[PDB]
This record gives C-alpha cells, structure tokens and sequence, in this order.
C-alpha cells in the first residue's frame, strides 16, 4: 500500500498534499542548505528565522482560460510583502534562500491540457522598444501573476515587456525552457507540479529587492479544453515556501 | 620539473609551465568528466527505467 | 645563445592554438571559488534533456504555442499519418532549433541514438493506440501503415503513463553523419500512425493533442567543432 | 568507458514481460534513460567514441574577434578606446549566454593591422608603426589625446607592439567582483529597482585604448585593431536555451519576436520548405 | 639548430612582463646592505595605520586644520547628527586622501573591515555620549538617530580613555568592492549622533572638536593594480 | 594563513564584561587593534584574500616610462642627451616617493620609434635605421657631435638596435654609492648649508646619449627615444604621506599649496559635490 | 590596568561603552535564557530570529530639567515599532523576551542630581 | 639545476637562471612577508586590546 501519486510536504506551520502529483523535482540535484562558513563573506551574525520565514505562501490564484498564454513571477519578489519573510528583506541588505515552489490545479477526467511549471535562474526580459529596458511595474507583479502576450508587443517609446510567449520574454525558444528545473501539468494524470529550488547566483547571498534570482514560469503548450457541461473557471494556485533563509546586514526598513 | 600526459587517439607529450601564474597556463582540454543526473533525472525519488513512473 | 631554427607555423595565430602567455596581472588573487548548483562539464549533458519538438511548422503556427503541439482526433477510419519528419537531428527545420539541434549546428559530425519521447495531452477519457516508427533510408518514406510498420516501431498505447519513447537506434553506414545535409549520409524518415483510433466518451474533447520531446542516448557524440549558422549580425551592436 | 569514451550498445534479445522501459511520464520533469536495447533487439557494439570536442572547455577555447575600431595616423581620431565587452559580436556572445554563470581565464590576442589613406602628400616614405594598447580598470585617468601623461602606464597594463611581428598576446585571470561571471542578471543597479536594469549594471571591465606611438610617415594612415577573446580554464553553470532571436542591443537582451523555426509544408513534408 | 617555433606575443613588451634580461654592469659589486629602520614588506602594513580623516570637506575649510575637525557643542536637544559620509574609501572625498584611501586609489578592488577611531579632544570637564553608526545600503541614510541605531552602532562614552572605535564590519554581497565608484558595488553609509548632549561647567569651552582616525584591519586587502587619478602633468618637468 | 593570505573572522557572540576592545587613546601614537568581533556578534569566516598584489615588489614592479627626447636624422640636434632622473615623470616617482630610502635593481626599456619629417626631397628610399644608445658614468668623456670618438666605447656600456626588432632592454644593478637610493634628502651639498639643496643633491646617475648609426634616407627624419624603468629586487623603508601636490619641479620637492581633498556641500552630504 | 568603571557590552550588530558606570545589575540573578523543553506548551517550531531581533535599540532622548518629576516606558510596548523585533511582534501572537537595559546620562564634574533606574515588572497602573 | 615554484592560484612552474649577475633574474614577486607592528603599534609598553589604555 504506497503510491509515488500521493505525497505531502510541512515545512513551518504548514502543509501540503497532493494525491496526484508526479515525482518532486529537485533543483540541479542540490538540496537548499545554509552558507558554509568557508563560502561566506558577509562577516556578520546572520539570521535564521526558520519556521517564520521558511512557511507555505499561497499568492493569488490565476484563471486558465482556453487562449491564457502564460503567467510568470519574479520570485525573490512574488513574496516581498509576504509575513516575516518580506520584513526580513525590507530590513536587510542581505538576503540568501531557496524554495519549495508547489503549482496546484486540479481539473477532472473530462478536461484537458497541459502546464509547464518551470523554475529559471537569471530570467532576464527584454523590451517592446529595443532602445529602453522594462520598467518595475512592468516586470514584477508580487504575488500576483503576470500575463505573457498571445502575440508580439508594438515598439514606441514605453518600457514594456516583450511578453510573446513563444519567446518567454527572454528571445529563445519557449519549448527549450525544459533545461531549468520543470514539471508538466498534464490534467489527464498530473494535478500539481512540485519543484525544489536551492539557491542560485553567482554571489554567496545578494539584495532581494535589487535582484530576482528565479523567475517562476507557468506556460501552456496545451490549451486548456473541455465540453459544455464541465465547468468553465478551473483556476491555478501557486504555493511556494521559503527553504533555509538567512539575511544579513541589518538596518532600518523600507525597500529605498 | 616537467608533466607528462597523453595526448588525443584512436602517447605523451611534455609540458613545462613557464609563467608564476596559473592564468598563462594552456587550456584544460582534457577533462571528460559527466555527471547527466543535475540535468536528465533530478528528481527526489529514485525511477526505475523498467518500472511505470506512475501508479 | 643556444643555436635554434625556427620552423613554417612560426608567428602565425592559430584561432584554435593552444599556449602558455604571461599574465598582465601578475600575481593577482582570484575570487575563490564557490558550490554553484548545476555545473556543466560536457554539452552533451545538456543533449541528454528533452526538449519540446516543434512537428507543427506547417505556415504561421511557427508564431504561437501551437508549433508544439501534434494533432490527433476521433476519426471514421485507421491507418491516417498523425505526422512524419526526416531524422536530421541537425538540419530538418523540426529538430534545428530544438535543445540538441542547436548543439548540434555548432559541430559538422554527429552519431548516437535519440529519443522521442511522446506525451498525450487529450484527457483522462481519452484513448487509443498509435504506432510510432522509424524507417532507415533506402526506400521511401512509408505512405501507408501497413508499409512503416515494416521498420523499427513502437505500438504505443495511451493509458495511465502519459508518455511513451521511440528510440530512434542509430543505424548508419558510417560511423558519424552529418549535422549539415548531405544524401550520402541520409538518416532516414520518422513516421507516426493511427493503430486503433481515438475514442472519448460524450462530453469529453474528440480532438487532442500530442508533445514530442527529443534528447540524445547514452551513445551520442559530436565532432569537428565549427560556427553556428543560427547566428548573424551586420555591425557591432551598440 | 576511457574517461571520455560514450557507453557501449548491449545486445538484447526478444521481451515478454511487464517491464516498460518504454511507458514514462515525462510530467514528473525527468527524462528517459532508455536506450535502443529496451525497445528493440541489438547487437553488442563496442563503441569507441568519445566525447572530448564537447567539454566545455573545447567548446569556448577558440579565440573570437569581439570588436575592433581604429584611429588614424593624424586627424580628429588620433587614438582608440573601447568599453571592454564581449557583448557586440554575437559568435562568442551566444556560446557564453548558453549557461547563466560562467568562470574563466581569458587569453586575450590583438590584430593590428596599418592602411595608408588617400592624400595629395608628396614624397611620402613611411617608417615601421609602432603601437600601444593600454588597459584602464575602473577608476583610473583615461587619455584625452594621443600624448596625454596617461600612457605613461607606470602601473596600468598595455603592451607595445611593432607591425610585422607575430600578434601581441597575453593572459588574464578571472577578473570577477563575484564568485563567477554573470552572463544574465535579472535586477537592478540601484535598491529602488530603477537605474540600470539587466547584465550591464554588472559589466566594469574598464576600458582599452589603443594609439601609434610614431606617426610614421607625413601621408595619412589608418590602423585597425582586432580584439580577440579566448577563454581558458572554464567553468559553467546553469545551462539555458540558446540564443534564438537576433541581438539588438549590445548592453541588454532586448529582442524582435522571432518564430521557434523555419517552416515546412505539412506535418508530413519530410522537406525544409 | 633545435627546431623552434614563436608563439603569439613574440617580440613584444608587455609593461607587466616578467623575464631574465643581461646585466649591462657585468659582476657589479653591489653596496653591501645596512638594517635601516622601519621597512616595508606590503602596502597593507601601511594601510592599517590610523591616519587622521578630513570629515569637514565644507567649503574653505579644505585649505586650513579645520578640515581635520568635527564640530560638538552642547545642544538644547539630542538625536542631532553629527556627521555622514558614506563607505567609499576610494571615492568619497572624505577618504580618497587618506593613507588608506591613497593606497586604495592605485586599485581596483578592496575588500575588508575598516576601522574609525574617534578621540575627544574637548577638556577634561567636557562630557556627552555620542551613537557612532554604520548602515548598510538597501535603504537610506539613516535621516534621524531612531533610525540609525537600527544599524550596526556603537554608543560611544566619553571619559578618561579618549578615543573610542567604531569597526565597520565588511558586509557585502560580493567579495570585493570597486575602488571606484558605483552602485553595485555600494558600500552603506557611516553616521554620527547625539546619545546625550555634551554637558560642561561653568568656565569650559561648550563647544569642541573630535578627531576622526581611519585605518584597515587585518582582513583587508586589495587588487587589480592601476593608475592613480590623483597625480598629473603636462610636460616633463625641468 | 597561506604566507600572503588575509586574518579570518573570528565568530563571536554576545558580550557583558569589562573588557573594551573599543576604548582606546590614539595619544599613545598606537593604531588600534580591534575586529569586527570586538564590536558586534559575527559569524565564522574562513578568509581566502591574499595581499599577494600589495607586496612591495608588485607595487613598483611595471615598466614606467620616465622620459624621452629626440634626435634627428641630420640639422641641429643630430644626437640626444638626458641627466639620468626619475623625477621627471610624475607616475612613476609618486610610487617611490611613498617611502623614504628604497633599494633596487632595474630592469631598462626603450621604445625607439621614427617618423619621415616634412620636406621637398625628391625620390626619397630610407635604409633600416639602426640607433645606439650610450650611457655615460659621472667623469667620462661626453659626445659633442653625432661622430665623436666617444661613442666608440671601450667601455661605456652601450647598446645597439634596429628598427623592427623587439625594444632593447638591459638589467641594471642597485648603483647607489650607500646602502640604498635617497627619495628624500633634508640636506645640503656644502657643509657651509649652501650650494645645492633637497633630493638633487645626491642624483649623480650620469647621462644617457642616443643618435642614429646611419642616416638612412637623403629625406630628413626625426626619432623619438623612450626610457622605461622597472624597479627589481625592491626593499623600501620608512613610509610617508603620498605626494599630494602637482608636482613642480624635477630636482627638488617645491610644490604650489593644495587643499587635503575634494570639497563637498556639508558633513552630511553623502554625495562627492 | 583594570578598572569597573569601564564596560562594553554587544548584542547582534550593536556595541556599547562606559567609562564611567557602576556594576551591572543581573534580573533576579537570573541571566536570560530560552525557554526550555520541559517548561513549554506551545507545540509549535519557535522562531529565534537572534541577532536581528537581540540588538540594541535606542529610544527617543528626554530632557532632565531642574524639575522633571521623571519618565516610564512600558517593556514589550517600547520597542513595538523597532525594526524587526516589532515585525516579529505583530506577526506573532506568541513571544517571550529578558533585555539589556541601558540608561545613559551624562553630565559634567560640577552638575549634580540622582536617578533611580528601575525595572518593575508587572507594573499595574 | 632548475628551481621549481608555486604559482599563484585560489601548480608550479620551472625557472633556470641564465645570467651571471642576480641583478638579471626576475622579480621576487612573491614574499608575503608581514610586519605591521613596526608601524601600527611602535609603543613600548605593550597594549593588550581588551584593557583601557590608561588607568
Ligand atoms: C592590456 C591589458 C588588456 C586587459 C584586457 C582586460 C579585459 C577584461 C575582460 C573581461 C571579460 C568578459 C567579461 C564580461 C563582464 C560582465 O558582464 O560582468
Ligand atoms: C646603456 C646603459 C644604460 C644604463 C642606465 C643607467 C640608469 C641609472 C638609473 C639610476 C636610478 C634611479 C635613481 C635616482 C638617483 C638619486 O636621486 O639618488
């Protein structure tokens, strides 16, 4: 009596189940873990708030709708003014973590289509007008989705994002985004997507305000499709949870 | 104090490094190290080719 | 002053040469280094990941998700082509921009089985069996079911494993082939059919669609390393 | 096998059992290890191929011509300058943005190469072009003219090279402010997520600037010189999806929407058309 | 004639090189040493000795000692600041002339804890505690005290130890930092306050001055070595 | 650690005792000894930076050019001459200045470059040039013309180069007549407190004599010489204050009175205005 | 060399100094300390944020003036809105703390007057 | 008779002396050597940190 379908995750004052996920996708093998002291730089006593900081945050659930193209989330971001976690990067310059990111939606034998949940490091974006680089408000969205473009996004003088999602933003091939840690949504036999990201940067810890390490990807290859009579709304949560976060050089809030 | 390696086939060659600095030294062209798992199969358990992955 | 002569080669700059050089910071201290997950050592470890095929050029589909995705649907009959693509893991327009593709287009030799991995994205209700083949050059690409059947297949049937592989075995006269084209070094043609049509029951989809992943074996090797045609530019970008 | 060799292919005989080697489900993110022998009767071939052209090493140690400008034996552009970039040819660029970090020394070579400009100078009889190239790290004086104190290089770097000799070369550690060079950077240069925003808000290489150091002859002439980039002892992480798209911009990722491939008739058309 | 074959580089004369050339004085007899006090192995040596900092830039003070002083007096309050200036020992005026901050000028990178050593030198009857701050970037500069003690801080108390020292721990994202200035590379910023106002007697001075010392610690250390921009001309001089 | 390596931090955790690390009295004259841990809870560092770029040796060790003349082909000044000094450039001789007495050998560069100078000789056919450079000790006879005997030297020590060669070089020893070269001399050259005064007095380094072997072209050309130094085996003693005025003078330390630093709005002011 | 006059105490990225202060006065000789296993209830994982929570805050100043009656400041509530230790307040409903208290005030050789500093627990109003 | 050495890293190198006069080889660019005593902290009466410094 065991079945790789089911499975749950606590991490904090929370937990997760599933009773038909695949298997759990495990960063690039690595495991999240604290800065070893012969890795480390910032000479400070870090902060280790654990079970307050290392929790399930749930965003804001999403609509898949027969046309969405896709939705992504910066994800030092996604939680910035989520509990503890958030005021811990509001008050420190520094910042290091990994993350149990868990994509939920369920539908029912008779619907149909296909996510792919995805984990990219570095997710660089490029501009509608290709002499400007896109704004803020127009990259981040912290918890709450942020839509790809059915087709491309008209040049003229703004900082937009280059949402096409053939392109995922970043000018290479959508379908090539499998070399990233990733999971497959597929309706007829999955129902969640769980991936285990352990931190990654080319710096021991950095600012979680100034930069996104990761950038959450949620990208339908196949469109969502059912008969009249299924229900129409089948939304897409996403869960994720902060894994062995530290935080140095303390000082006073606000994300200035 | 000179090295002795093997060099590309279907024998040796010497080398002596000149410079204080490892930066000057020719190129590691000879490491063929491969580790597939990070990348093909990260996942938490374990899959068995002949098994089902699913059941 | 030990007598010495210099040999042809002398001077010259060699793109591909291999020598010592002084340093022009003599002594400098580099940034120790640091556990980064995911280091790389070989790019055919990265040809080792699937990555999703596009099958669907067919005209503007090129420009939206549907370029991945394989039409497949109840029919009143048996034996229709579901798709059919060369195995030119580097020229073919079907797999030259996939993962292994673009490895490929940066080397002039290739050798070694791939893999099609093949995921039915219809729904839970959703049924059939379809048979994947794989025909070695010689004749022409099989036109009838009843003829790919003749070569290397795989009766894939849809049920609780979403997906099902067709190793496509590396079968060649030589040793390698080329990642450009060329007729001498055919591959061969990869032709997929209907074994026993779709059936879904009422108020389920009747038309559906099929991914394909492709990745490199365990035996796969490139050689000849050289420029990617991929790539251009007309003046240093600013 | 031999360190580099690639696996041998195992013989296998006729299945009839409830092993699917075959059945998968490529939603866990896994992918396949199958291999000919599981979906087909092989023979046993030993297999000798090796897999040495494809290390990362092999893959980037080949010298790349990433820029070049040139400035003239008199005129308005006496000398040359260069923001240090590997960014403005796309050959090398799009090999390096295959991982997200990268780690190396660099072997760094240098072209120079003299052509006479037309004039109405009588008598003209050059003597050998003398060059020098001089590198200034972030912070340091730059040179406002051909015989600006500057090229004194009592500590700055830069070579002195004479046309007709073999290229000046020379090594260079893995300058890095960080534990490796960040070829993608999805952030920002200041707290408040406004200024700089992608890879250039990381990029102080610092400048080159090149210069005669005799003006030769009384005609006119212009030198070219040719940087090229030769990583060597490389480290890579975090392999991404290869350059699709042109480049636009040398200082961002900025791109025009591109299709994923060239087309064909029909699903079934074994032509590129 | 051992064959031989010259490699790119040949010829050439690379200001940093570093290679075997002749004498042109042949077996030269030397001077013969002699044990002169203070030598000087590494430049860090020096830059680990306190030299006095010029935190008052204002204006014309420059050209006089006022530049060396910081202005205290009794106050009908506290929480005023005293002083700020921020963490660039290359850049900001503040630095840049220093002993350290002159070495660090013919770098690129430094790297370490530095250390500011504050004396009184108001009278003896003169008291007050001062709340010496450092906050690293992310944020602003601290603009009240109730914001700067949030940061790392040391409420210095004066008193017959005259000097007091407030260690700037090395916190930063990277393990170097430009000498130069930029905003990846931003420092923090270092601040003064009032803890409880200076508090004389009657036929004191109310008003006074602290010395500012800085010095780097024993974890510090520098690369990339360069021009510094602080020396120039026009023509050799005669 | 490592030789060169840099102190690691030492973790530390809360504090309440009598001990104050922090409260010192710079009177003493002594620099304070105290770490990160002394002040504040740290965490353990192991701390790889070397100093190994900040070692007295690497400091001064780059070829510097400290000087250069001309000399042309025929007319009035057919030969060069040059007092041997360091103190003429201002990049090299801030360094040496940042210690009092310094001991050295030195490794000699020239770059020797030629230009075709402006005239109206018809059919102009220049030879390669070859050029000689002489050095003169104090007390040796010294060249007045472009043919004199003394640049037969039996036994001044002279090279002699050709255009398009790799530039001349030699090593030089440590030539003080004491036990290491003065920077710095608060003295005079009589003992009446007369005659010379400051560094010069003890600068008896002899000249340096460059001309042409051959005149090359019936054409008029002009050459340029520049002399590079690169202090070698380098001790130095008793540090002082960087120079912080322009320089004025080559034979002496007269300077023009300068501000300590840049200026900026208040001692508040986080910004460099 | 030694005198208690002097003292320095440090807590996370804060030092203080006094060269002028009496003893230090240890709670009911009691020194802080965690809260052990086998005197718990709560069941749930505690969070010990420790040194960005275990640092020195420093209040608003206060004028002493010939007639000032004097001051109070109720503990948990004083530092309710200080960096993180206040975040961590308002985020749980559950917290448990002993504290470093440092009264400064210093004055000249000829001024005079005598503070009482106290902490009173429970102090009922 | 070579010499062998260490290069700077975070290997070693050969070298062989061809000239008759030490004021010929290169650089002794690697003494790391230490003394910062001589300057910082020239007094005559040791200091120990953790005390004040008068009494
Ligand atoms: C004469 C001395 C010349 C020295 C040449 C120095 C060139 C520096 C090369 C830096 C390399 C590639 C780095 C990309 C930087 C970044 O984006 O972070
Ligand atoms: C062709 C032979 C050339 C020999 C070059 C000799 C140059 C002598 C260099 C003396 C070095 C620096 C000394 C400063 C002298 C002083 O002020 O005491």
């Amino acid at each position: 009596g065991y079945s790789d379908r089911v499975r749950s995750i606590t991490l904090g004052n929370s937990t997760i189940t599933t009773q038909e996920c695949a298997n759990v996708v495990v960063g690039y093998g690595v495991w999240p873990d604290y800065l070893k002291d012969s890795e480390a730089t910032a000479e400070d006593q870090p902060t280790q708030p654990d079970v307050a900081t290392c929790r399930f945050y749930t965003l804001d659930s999403v609509q898949w709708q027969k046309t969405s193209p896709g939705w992504w989330w910066k994800l030092p971001d996604a939680l910035s003014n989520l509990g503890l976690f958030g005021q811990n990067m509001q008050y420190h310059y520094l910042g290091r973590t990994g993350y149990t990111v868990h994509v939920q939606c369920n539908a029912s034998k008779f619907h149909q289509g296909c996510l792919l949940v995805v984990c990219v490091p570095e997710a660089e974006m490029g501009c509608a007008t290709l002499d400007n680089t896109p704004s803020s408000v127009e990259l981040l969205g912290g918890d709450s989705a942020k839509e790809f473009a059915d087709k491309p996004v008209a040049s003229g003088s703004n900082k937009l994002v280059q949402r096409v999602v053939y392109n995922a933003g970043m000018g290479v091939g959508v379908g090539n985004l499998t070399i990233f840690p990733h999971q497959w949504i597929n309706l007829r036999t999955n129902n969640s997507a769980t991936i285990v990201m352990p931190y990654t940067n080319s710096v021991p810890m950095d600012n979680m305000f100034r930069h996104n390490n990761v950038t959450l990807m949620v990208i339908p290859f196949v469109p969502l499709d059912y008969c009249p009579g299924s229900t129409t709304y089948v939304p897409i949560t996403v869960t994720i949870a902060p894994m062995c976060a530290e935080y140095n050089g303390l000082r006073l809030a606000g994300h200035q | 104090g000179a090295q002795v390696s093997t060099q590309k086939t279907g024998i040796h060659y010497t080398n002596i490094n000149y410079y204080k600095d490892a930066a000057s030294n020719s190129a590691n062209r000879q490491d063929f190290t491969q580790d597939p798992g990070k990348f093909t199969e990260p996942v938490k358990d374990i899959m068995i080719k002949s098994l089902p992955a699913l059941n | 002053g030990l007598p010495t002569m210099n040999t042809p080669g002398s001077c010259q700059f060699l793109t591909s040469d291999d020598f010592q050089s002084p340093s022009a910071m003599p002594q400098y201290d580099v940034t120790p280094e640091m556990r980064i997950p995911g280091e790389v050592k070989n790019l055919m470890e990265i040809a080792e990941v699937d990555s999703v095929v596009p099958v669907q050029n067919v005209g503007e589909k090129v420009n939206s998700m549907e370029a991945y995705q394989i039409p497949v649907r109840s029919n009143e009959g048996s034996g229709t082509q579901v798709f059919g693509f060369p195995l030119q893991p580097g020229y073919s327009s079907v797999f030259s921009r996939t993962l292994l593709g673009e490895i490929l287009n940066y080397y002039t030799h290739w050798s070694g089985s791939i893999k099609l991995t093949f995921m039915f994205c219809g729904s839970a209700m959703a049924t059939g069996k379809f048979l994947l083949a794989y025909s070695p050059p010689g004749a022409g690409a099989p036109t009838k079911r009843v003829d790919a059947m003749l070569g290397t297949h795989v009766v894939w049937d849809v049920g609780l494993q979403s997906s099902c592989v067709l190793c496509i075995p590396w079968i060649s006269q030589t040793h390698y082939r080329y990642v450009a084209s060329d007729e001498y070094t055919a591959g061969g043609f990869i032709t997929c059919w209907y074994q026993t049509n779709i059936v879904v029951p009422a108020d389920a989809q009747s038309s559906c669609y099929i991914m394909c992943f492709v990745s490199a074996c365990n035996d796969f090797s490139v050689r000849l390393l050289k420029d990617t045609p991929f790539i251009t530019q007309q003046n240093f970008f600013q | 096998a031999a360190i580099g060799r690639v696996a041998d292919t195992v013989g296998t005989g006729p299945t009839n059992s409830e092993a699917i080697p075959a059945l998968t489900a490529a939603e866990t993110g896994h992918t396949s290890q199958v291999v000919p022998g599981d979906t087909m009767q092989t023979r046993h071939v030993k297999n000798y191929h090796s897999r040495s052209e494809s290390t990362i090493e092999n893959f980037l140690c080949r010298s790349a011509c990433v820029y070049f400008t040139e400035y003239e034996n008199s005129g308005a552009k006496r000398y040359a300058e260069w923001v240090i970039t590997p960014r403005q040819a796309a050959q090398l660029r799009r090999k390096l943005e295959f991982f997200t970090y990268v780690r190396f020394d660099l072997e760094l070579t240098f072209v120079i190469t003299s052509t006479q400009q037309p004039s109405t100078t009588q008598n003209q009889d050059a003597q050998i072009l003398t060059h020098q190239i001089m590198y200034v790290p972030p912070g340091g004086p730059v040179p406002d003219k051909v015989d600006s104190y500057v090229w004194q290089t009592s500590t700055n770097p830069s070579v002195f090279w004479t046309e007709g000799n073999a290229p000046p070369r020379m090594s260079i550690p893995f300058l890095s402010i960080g534990n490796a060079y960040s070829n993608f950077y999805d952030g920002w240069s200041e707290f408040s997520r406004n200024g700089v925003y992608g890879i250039n808000t990381l990029n102080n290489m610092g400048t080159l600037y090149a210069r005669h150091v005799n003006a030769g002859s009384t005609g006119p002439i212009k030198s070219t010189i040719r940087i090229y980039f030769k990583p060597k002892h490389v480290k890579a992480w975090i392999p991404r999806p290869p350059r699709l798209c042109q480049y636009e911009k040398a200082k961002n990722v900025n791109f025009q929407p591109s299709g994923v491939t060239t087309t064909r008739q029909s699903i079934t058309t074994m032509t590129n058309t």
